[PDB]
């Protein structure tokens, strides 16, 4: 989905 | 056979990452997207003062005691077109735990004295945005002995037991308060580990402890 991001914390 | 320089990145837009790839390509430089012992250098997107957000790779590279550096290393290396020294562009800190806590730096040096040495840990389910096995790996790389179930806590008396969970991750179940029953050992949040790791120094369990019910 062309997306998408690294999760943060 | 002797030495290698593999890489990963984190917190990068696709867009940015291409100019990385480009550089890597250029300088005979390995590059993976998934991270291991093999990885040496870990590039992070930062602010001017080399301060970054906290991605999973962030945490792991520190635990590994790897060379954690800013993207601006590259942009500069690009500007000169030339292999600039990494050291300078090392990360000083992050958003949560101070903009200059020098944690990754400290990691690199404090290898002889791994923070969680002597400690048994059951990364007790469930979690999000990093799977237990990773979390588990993280702490092994900070000296921790790791446990798979609660019962399996080696008991007595040099060895320290500790339980970690990510509570909000508990769907329709405020069951994390019962664990005090499952075993007398301490119950703390993930936050503890992360922050312990973020600074590379084992923290006070107090702030991160978790109320229990008998």
């Amino acid at each position: 989905g062309e997306y998408s991001r690294s999760p943060t914390f | 056979v002797n030495k290698r320089m593999s890489m990963v990145v984190s917190g990068l837009t696709p867009e940015e990452f291409m100019l990385v790839y480009k550089f890597a390509r250029k300088h005979h430089i390995t590059l993976t997207n998934l991270i291991t012992e093999e990885t040496t250098h870990v590039v992070m997107k930062t602010d001017a003062e080399f301060v970054c957000e906290r991605t999973l790779k962030y945490f792991l590279g520190i635990a590994g005691g790897k060379w954690v550096v800013s993207y601006f290393w590259v942009t500069q290396s690009i500007k000169e077109r030339k292999m600039l020294n990494e050291h300078d562009f090392e990360v000083r800190g992050d958003v949560v735990n101070g903009r200059n806590h020098q944690g990754p730096k400290r990691a690199r040096e404090s290898q002889d004295r791994k923070i969680f040495r002597g400690l048994e840990i059951c990364c007790y389910g469930p979690f999000t945005n990093m799977p237990t096995d990773q979390l588990e790996w993280m702490v092994q790389l900070c000296g921790a002995s790791v446990v798979k179930e609660l019962s399996s806590f080696t008991l007595g008396t040099g060895v320290h037991p500790i339980v970690v969970v990510q509570p909000d991750a508990w769907t329709e179940d405020n069951g994390f308060h019962a664990i005090g029953q499952m075993c007398e050992a301490p119950v703390v949040t993930r936050e503890w580990v992360l922050d312990s790791v973020a600074l590379y120094q084992c923290q006070e369990l107090d702030t991160y402890l978790i109320p229990q019910i008998p």
